[PDB]
RNA sequence: AAAAUUC
RNA sequence: GCCCGGAUAGCUCAGUCGGUAGAGCAGGGGAUUGAAAAUCCCCGUGUCCUUGGUUCGAUUCCGAGUCCGGGCACCA
RNA sequence: CCGAGGGUAGGGCCCGUGACUGGGGCGGUCGUAACAAGGUAGCUGUACCGGAAGGUGCGGCUGGA
RNA sequence: AGCGCCGGCCAACUCCGUGCCAGCAGCCGCGGUAAUACGGAGGGCGCGAGCGUUACCCGGAUUCACUGGGCGUAAAGGGC
RNA sequence: GCUAGUUGGUGGGGUAAUGGCCCACCAAGGCGACGACGGGUAGCCGGUCUGAGAGGAUGGCCGGCCACAGGGGCACUGAGACACGGGCCCCACUCCUACGGGAGGCAGCAGUUAGGAAUCUUCCGCAAUGGGCGCAAGCCUGACGGAGCGACGCCGCUUG
RNA sequence: CGAUGUCGGCUCGUCGCAUCCUGGGGCUGAAGAAGGUCCCAAGGGUUGGGCUGUUCGCCCAUUAAAGCGGCACGCGAGCUG
RNA sequence: CCUAAGGUAGCGAAAUUCCUUGUCGGGUAAGUUCCGACCUGCACGAAAAGCGUAACGACCGGAGCGCUGUCUCGGCGAGGG
């Protein structure tokens, strides 16, 4: 069936049922001078868009223009600090213009220990989404305070996995009082710990208190 | 001579009655805070419906101290309590009155807000 | 004009509300990109731009060369642009007078059916909200309806100013050509756009100019608080 | 003086 | 790590003392019932954990592995 | 002397709330206690027991032959 | 000249649209393809610078019963 | 279940004046299921709405009494007040300040703001009626007489 | 083994550099300010508190910084237990 | 399948819990301890009694007030050496 919404992306009906999507791709007009076009255009090749044409305004010769359709998300990020840092702060953009897209929607889910986190769920291009996924989980490790077991962090969409993060546990203690050194006494304390780094995993519900300004902001 | 542990009686209507000093904000390891120095402090008494609830951690500037402080002209002044006034990072009071006197030394120290708000600046 | 980018929220729409904009250039820093970009914005409208070359008070500052540069670069009449200096009592002296003439004053019948769009709006009004614009055509005042073009929804007039630079001042009604402010009960801020104001209710201008209008979701997603 | 449940 | 024991039908389990392997419940075909059970009739089905060896021949005897279960890993 | 009131301490009633925990009302699993002698007549105070209705003992009632 | 209504209570009925949807509702209850009950139109009833709705009081409620009620089995005789 | 100025006595204090109204001594009393004590709510009547009536419900306008004048306490002047537009002190809050200190009180009429579903003109006049002071003339009188706004109620009239 | 007393603390240190800070550098995917990486560098400095016997670690509040090893895992004829 | 029969009430991370600082809550600026809960009880449990219990205790935990030379961080003074 057809379906309208929702602004916060994670929800949207399962790829089991889902054959359509829309990135409200605008095309924008950027005045620029001279050539920043080479730099610029390629930039608008990453945040993929669509050239119509446009025109050179008369000189200053560095007078020039470009009308491009790019999806709203890609446009925003890709554009401002870059948009200028690319062109040296000259040049400009206006997007009024709200067309829509038949393209691809792919949204990846981020999982911590397999306890899929909703807040960190993000929405990108299939190639970009593929690109982002490494950063998310990896950017994750500094974030998640340690729980007693090897602690999965992974990022993925609809059952295949774009990313991996693993968090070390390691709630080690036990051997810290053996010294005689039968090799086998050393093992005995880790046979109870190997059961404990398992039992705790199967009933493990895990959490992260704020600091999400950090993981999956970026 | 306020040091960590020192309970000092808070003299603005922020809604704090007493706070305990938990660090004196003055370098790698300052030993004591005095008049016009700033601490971090935990909140030990709050009249109901304040803005500072109890167990809050606030910054505050020392306004009065039981240990006499000396002044360039070889005079001195001690108060009968150690008091503080709860500020924010911008170093300005969240309070809107201050109660009791405050020490002149707050003035060079830029706490001008506090000084005008005072009933007497001794 | 909101200073800074601002992304064009106050740079353009309000650009609509001027007669001349005065272009201010330092003669020490030179001419920067914000400087040029704003030009074509403002150059874009159609207005009288009266140039300036500035700082001149600063000793080291390179003054003539700036006019020269804007010269070819910005394309302004080299002779036409003025010179002052702000810290100094400065090239100012001619500034207001130059402006009036370079600036033709506004035009529209002010008793004609209300068609008012205002560049901008007052902040907060946690209590009540105020508005600015020019009712270039028409007038509105107390005992008024207001109807603002896109859906309505129709708000009566508490007052209009008009606020003297000291502040927001009186008036019986706000009248045509005149640029002032109006009330009240708006409170919704989403519907409003600079080029949509209404209107008394009982007559509507057939079409808004306009300068409109605002956007659909979602940016954002949560602005969730911590702690 | 009835072993046998349910819609 | 050392020690004993286990692994056979879909699940849970017997079992040979070396030749063609069973139970109970599930599953199936029928019957009874207006119908669903319960009941009755008939039916299977296995590479008897993997590797190698002995043997005419191995689920069975022999050696190793994997996994599972039980015990020990003490004096510091 | 009294004294508005401020402060110290110990109580009393109320409201809000709380990890968790009872039950209650409204929208598949196990049985089948009641309504026909409902397939062990039912109900009942009480005691003990049981996954669940409930069973059983003691005594009672007919609103049971 | 407007506003409320037109299954029953309750004065005022036909067509079209919708198909247990959309909707109506005080209560009965309506709506699952011929709906006097939903939405519109014609027609009709009411009242008219008003006509409806919400809230609250008395009323109907002899439903706290003094006027003016009850307790074998309907709630209700105290175990004596 | 409640009560130590608690209930009565005496002698004082005080007031215009009775009284534990307050103070000293004396006696052990005073109140309560005919509901004391505590708690909740509320300004009270004339009235008003409903209702066959009994009853129920209600106290806006107006008239009468009471009580309060930012929250508290105190007295002074006085025939009379413990005094809304007088006084003193404390508390909150607003303003001034030369930082020493000061001024404030719309629950008067207009009016502003906040709260709310919601609630009026910074009008006119002392011409009447009434009040105060004055020999009078007059002066004061946001009481009051009227106007204004709102379909808010009633009543009357129009749209033939 | 006709005896070389254990973890942790305290006290007192002193030393290594495979530098945590501070000083001098090169490269940068170093615009600036901030970083990153390697090089030289051992002069000095390297906080207070919650939990636990703890060492360790976690956590609080700060800091230029909250270095890491050795010295019978320094130090019980110096203490604590 | 098995057994002689398979742990009931009550209690439960406990003077029992290994993994372990289990988890959630409370207290603290911060709580491996303490207190409340949950029940995955490695390995409680009913006269080697079970679950409670007012009063008691030079018993052993955790918290707060009061006060302090315990401590920041030490100083001076008296007597016996
Ligand atoms: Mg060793
Ligand atoms: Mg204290
Ligand atoms: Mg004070
Ligand atoms: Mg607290
Ligand atoms: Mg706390
Ligand atoms: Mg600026
Ligand atoms: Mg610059
Ligand atoms: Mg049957
Ligand atoms: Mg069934
Ligand atoms: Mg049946
Ligand atoms: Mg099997
Ligand atoms: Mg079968
Ligand atoms: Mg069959
Ligand atoms: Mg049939
Ligand atoms: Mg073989
Ligand atoms: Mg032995
Ligand atoms: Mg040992
Ligand atoms: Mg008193
Ligand atoms: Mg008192
Ligand atoms: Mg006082
Ligand atoms: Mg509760
Ligand atoms: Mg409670
Ligand atoms: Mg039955
Ligand atoms: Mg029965
Ligand atoms: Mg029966
Ligand atoms: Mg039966
Ligand atoms: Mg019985
Ligand atoms: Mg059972
Ligand atoms: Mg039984
Ligand atoms: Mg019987
Ligand atoms: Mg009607
Ligand atoms: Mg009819
Ligand atoms: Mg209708
Ligand atoms: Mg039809
Ligand atoms: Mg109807
Ligand atoms: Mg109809
Ligand atoms: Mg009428
Ligand atoms: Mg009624
Ligand atoms: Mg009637
Ligand atoms: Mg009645
Ligand atoms: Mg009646
Ligand atoms: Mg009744
Ligand atoms: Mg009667
Ligand atoms: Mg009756
Ligand atoms: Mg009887
Ligand atoms: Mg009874
Ligand atoms: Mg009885
Ligand atoms: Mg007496
Ligand atoms: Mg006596
Ligand atoms: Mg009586
Ligand atoms: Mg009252
Ligand atoms: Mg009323
Ligand atoms: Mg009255
Ligand atoms: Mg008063
Ligand atoms: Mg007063
Ligand atoms: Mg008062
Ligand atoms: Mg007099
Ligand atoms: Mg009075
Ligand atoms: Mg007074
Ligand atoms: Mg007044
Ligand atoms: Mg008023
Ligand atoms: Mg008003
Ligand atoms: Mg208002
Ligand atoms: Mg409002
Ligand atoms: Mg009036
Ligand atoms: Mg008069
Ligand atoms: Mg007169
Ligand atoms: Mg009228
Ligand atoms: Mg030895
Ligand atoms: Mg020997
Ligand atoms: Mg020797
Ligand atoms: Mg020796
Ligand atoms: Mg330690
Ligand atoms: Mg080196
Ligand atoms: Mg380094
Ligand atoms: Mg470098
Ligand atoms: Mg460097
Ligand atoms: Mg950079
Ligand atoms: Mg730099
Ligand atoms: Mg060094
Ligand atoms: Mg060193
Ligand atoms: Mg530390
Ligand atoms: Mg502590
Ligand atoms: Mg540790
Ligand atoms: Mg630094
Ligand atoms: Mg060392
Ligand atoms: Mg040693
Ligand atoms: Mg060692
Ligand atoms: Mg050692
Ligand atoms: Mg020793
Ligand atoms: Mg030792
Ligand atoms: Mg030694
Ligand atoms: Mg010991
Ligand atoms: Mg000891
Ligand atoms: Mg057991
Ligand atoms: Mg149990
Ligand atoms: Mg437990
Ligand atoms: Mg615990
Ligand atoms: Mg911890
Ligand atoms: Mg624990
Ligand atoms: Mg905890
Ligand atoms: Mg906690
Ligand atoms: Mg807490
Ligand atoms: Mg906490
Ligand atoms: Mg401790
Ligand atoms: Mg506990
Ligand atoms: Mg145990
Ligand atoms: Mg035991
Ligand atoms: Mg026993
Ligand atoms: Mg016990
Ligand atoms: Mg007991
Ligand atoms: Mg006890
Ligand atoms: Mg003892
Ligand atoms: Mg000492
Ligand atoms: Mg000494
Ligand atoms: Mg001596």
């Amino acid at each position: 069936g057809e379906e309208v919404e929702v602004h916060n992306p994670a929800d949207l009906p399962d790829p089991t049922r889902i054959e359509e999507i829309l990135e409200p791709y605008v095309k924008l007009t950027i005045f620029t001078p001279e050539e920043y076009v080479g730099s610029l255009m390629q930039l608008l090749q990453e945040k993929r868009g669509r050239l119509v044409n446009m025109n050179y305004l008369p000189g200053a010769q560095k007078r020039v223009e470009l009308v491009y359709e790019a999806p709203f998300a890609e446009i925003l990020y890709d554009f401002h600090d870059r948009l200028k840092s690319v062109s040296r702060g000259y040049a400009s953009m206006d997007y009024e213009q709200a067309g829509y897209r038949p393209g691809d929607l792919v949204k990846v889910n981020v999982l911590v220990h397999g306890e899929v986190v909703d807040a960190l769920t993000f929405i990108a291009h299939r190639e970009k989404a593929y690109t982002m996924a490494r950063a998310i989980v990896d950017k994750l490790a500094e974030v998640i305070p340690r729980q007693l077991f090897e602690v999965p962090i992974q990022a993925a969409i609809g059952g295949k996995i774009i990313a991996r993060a693993t968090v070390k546990a390691l709630r080690k203690d036990v051997l810290a009082k053996c010294y005689g050194g039968d090799v086998t006494r050393k093992k005995k304390l880790l046979e109870k710990q190997k059961e404990g780094k398992k039992r705790l995993k199967a009933i493990g519900k895990v959490e992260v208190p704020q600091e999400a300004f950090l993981a999956v902001l970026s | 001579m306020i040091q960590p542990q020192t309970y000092l009686e808070v003299a603005d209507n922020t809604g704090a009655r007493k706070i305990m000093c938990i660090r004196v904000l003055k370098g790698s390891n300052a030993k004591y805070a005095t008049v016009g120095d700033v601490i971090v402090a935990s909140v030990k008494e709050a009249i109901p419906r304040g803005a500072v609830k109890e167990g809050d951690v606030v910054k505050a500037v020392v306004v009065r101290t039981k240990k006499e402080i000396k002044r360039p002209d070889g005079s001195a002044i001690r108060f009968d309590d150690n008091a503080a006034v709860i500020i924010n990072n911008q170093l300005e009071p969240r309070g809107t009155r201050v109660f009791g006197p405050v020490a002149r030394e707050l003035r060079e120290k830029g706490f001008m807000k506090i000084v005008s708000l005072a009933p007497e600046v001794l | 004009t909101p200073g800074h980018v601002d992304f064009t929220y106050e740079v353009s729409r309000a650009l609509a509300a001027v007669e001349g904009v005065l272009l201010v250039v330092d003669a020490s820093q030179g001419v920067e990109a914000e400087t040029l970009a704003k030009f074509y914005m403002a150059l874009e409208h159609g207005h009288v731009i009266i140039p300036v070359i500035n700082k001149i008070d600063l000793p080291n500052a390179r003054p003539l060369e700036v006019a020269l540069e804007v010269e070819e670069v910005l394309g302004l009449p080299a002779d036409e642009a003025i010179f002052a200096s702000g810290k100094t009592g400065e090239g100012v002296e001619e500034i207001l007078e130059a402006i009036v003439q370079r600036i033709p004053p506004p035009k529209g019948d002010p008793e004609a059916p209300l068609k008012a769009l205002i560049f901008d709006s007052v902040y907060d009004a946690y209590q009540g909200v105020i508005p600015y614009l020019r009712l270039f055509e028409g007038r509105v005042r107390p005992g008024d309806r207001i109807r603002i073009y896109s859906t309505g929804k129709e708000f009566t007039v508490d007052k209009v100013g008009v606020f003297t630079p000291q502040g927001l001042v009186a008036t019986e009604a706000l009248e045509a050509g005149e640029v002032g402010w109006l009330v009240a009960a708006i409170r919704d801020i989403h519907d409003v756009q600079v080029g949509d104001t209404i209107t008394l209710a009982d007559r509507p201008t057939p079409s808004p100019y306009p300068g409109f209008r605002p956007a659909k979701p979602v940016v954002f997603a949560g602005l969730y608080p911590v702690d």
